[PDB]
């Protein structure tokens, strides 16, 4: 019907998975919570799992 | 046994470009580079802020 | 000017040549050796990461260079001139110093020579990367097409040390 969502949150693990799992594109900034990196790593495409280790290092 | 091997596993926490600090990582020092021990005066410029927002915790 | 030259001085393996003119800088005879010593203690110090030997070229007679060699020998600094007395051997000027990394030994630290045609041709044969000129010497027959020419206008060795990031003040 022509609607889009931009879920912006600093605690991705606290947002409901029903809404985050429907997101196709990700703009990931620095993450320092190990419980947050683990959740977003399992939600990213498999090709980016190797490069998903830069999240705590991004500045 | 023939010689003495003293090794320290150490983790970077920043960089000094010159006379100033720059928090960061992903910097690899080339091997054989000398290693020094930091003085306390340099450590004081870190963990310090502007006088308008300094709150000494301990 | 100091912040303009702070790049290319932070690189360990990098060839730097100098065309210092003794006439321009005052008290050259009594401070040149100390300036070279404090330059080598900072730039040509590491034995594995500093693999380039700096070259110093002075605009003076070939006879006056033996006094500089004697002063360097007295102050316990190993340098090569390339002159055995009024005669230039290019096979000795363009030789790579022998390094033994077990007791921190290197055959020689710097190359201090004259401004003759033979030494100029030798420099042209093995070109450097950064060429520094002090005193406005006639740098014409050097084939300076690859090097980063950087003219320096100073009056005393303190300003030279400040420009090369060897000092915090003037």
């Amino acid at each position: 019907y022509g609607l889009s969502l931009m879920v912006v949150s600093q605690r991705p693990s606290e947002v409901s998975d029903t809404i985050l799992s429907q997101c196709n594109n990700f703009i990931n900034l620095r993450l320092t919570n190990i419980n947050d990196q683990n959740y977003i790593k399992n939600l990213l495409p498999d090709n980016s799992r190797s490069i998903s280790e830069i999240l705590p290092t991004l500045g | 046994k023939d010689e003495d091997i003293f090794i320290l596993t150490v983790q970077p926490v920043g960089i000094f470009k010159g006379e100033e600090f720059f928090q960061g990582n992903s910097m690899l020092p080339s091997p054989t580079e000398p290693v020094f021990l930091v003085e306390d005066d340099i450590l004081n410029k870190i963990f310090s802020n502007e006088k308008t927002k300094i709150f000494h915790l301990g | 000017r100091k912040n303009q030259l702070v790049p290319s001085l932070n690189i360990n393996s990098r060839s730097r040549y100098f065309i210092i003119d003794p006439d321009t800088i005052d008290n050259f005879d009594d401070e040149f050796i100390l300036f070279v010593k404090d330059y080598l203690d900072k730039y040509n110090s590491k034995i594995k990461l500093h693999t380039e030997t700096p070259c110093f070229i002075l605009k003076t007679d070939v006879n006056n260079l033996s006094e500089y060699h004697k002063r360097f020998v007295s102050r316990n600094i190993q340098i090569i001139t390339g002159y055995i007395g009024d005669t230039f051997y290019f096979k000795e000027f363009n030789k790579e110093p022998k390094r033994i990394i077990k007791d921190n030994w290197v055959e020689f630290k710097a190359r201090i020579s004259c401004n003759s045609d033979e030494v100029i041709k030798c420099i042209n044969y093995k070109k450097c990367d950064d060429l520094y000129i002090v005193g406005g010497v006639d740098v014409s027959l050097l084939d300076t097409a690859d090097v980063n020419i950087e003219n320096l206008e100073i009056n005393n060795f303190r300003e030279l040390k400040y420009l090369l990031s060897m000092l915090k003040e003037i």
